[PDB]
DNA sequence: GCCCTTCCGGGTCCCC
DNA sequence: CGGGGACCCGGAAGGG
């Protein structure tokens, strides 16, 4: 049923993408979740953490990189945000933050 | 933006100066070296599961951008590839703005 | 199809 | 000189 991220290892790292993130969650399927980044602007920016089925533990666990920002140039660190989302089913989860450095 | 790709990982980690020791810009706008290719192709190789990743197989990901508006060789220069691909719109930089930020001693 | 990964046969260097 | 041993080049097969 409902999606929860009970906690995260970090919630913030380098603008290039690549960190690597432990979400603990509710039960998950490892072949229909999916971690999307986003940004709800008119820009409307999404990304998904780059992860496959194995790196997700007894269904209630992920661990995942985070993608690149849609740039670098940024002088103060920028804060997006992100749910998991079935692939099939539309159905989200409550959204964490994210925040991006730059250098 | 899933799985990530060999395009993506160099310029990851062409932006990280902790990297700098084993792959670098040579100072020519998007112009690169793997200063130690051995280094650059097991990290790409623990990133994508592949323990036996060494810079002979990396390299020929290398070659099949060749066609495809992403990397080029550098002729005559060892272990030199440029980016052909738009940079500029991915990160915001241009080249000299980035070499500023990752003092890239030309 | 895509993007490599794994091979390979062939080419040019340089160095022992 | 003759060989190995690096980089390189791309074709071919195959996986996920």
């Amino acid at each position: 049923s409902n999606l929860k991220i009970s906690r995260m290892d970090k919630t913030a790292g380098s603008v290039r993408g690549g960190d690597e993130v432990y979400l603990l969650c509710d039960k998950v399927q490892k072949d229909d979740i999916e971690v999307r980044f986003y940004e709800d602007d008119e820009n409307g920016w999404q990304a998904f953490g780059d992860f496959s089925p194995t790196d997700v533990h007894k269904q209630y666990a992920i661990v995942f990189r985070t993608p690149p920002y849609h740039k670098m140039k940024i002088e103060r660190p920028v804060t997006v945000f992100l749910q998991l989302k079935r692939k099939r089913g539309g159905d989200v989860s409550d959204s964490k933050q994210f925040t991006y450095y730059p250098l | 933006s899933g799985p990530i790709q060999l395009w993506q990982f160099l310029l990851e980690l062409l932006t990280d100066k902790s990297c700098q020791s084993f792959i670098s810009w040579t100072g020519d706008g998007w112009e690169f070296k793997l200063s130690d290719p051995d280094e650059v192709a097991r990290r790409w190789g623990k990133r994508k599961n592949k323990p036996k990743m060494n810079y002979e197989k990396l390299s020929r990901g290398l070659r099949y951008y060749y066609d495809k508006n992403i990397i080029h060789k550098t002729a005559g220069k060892r272990y030199v590839y440029r980016f052909v691909c738009d940079l500029q719109s991915l990160l915001g930089y241009t080249p000299e703005e980035l070499h500023a930020m990752l003092d890239v001693k030309p």
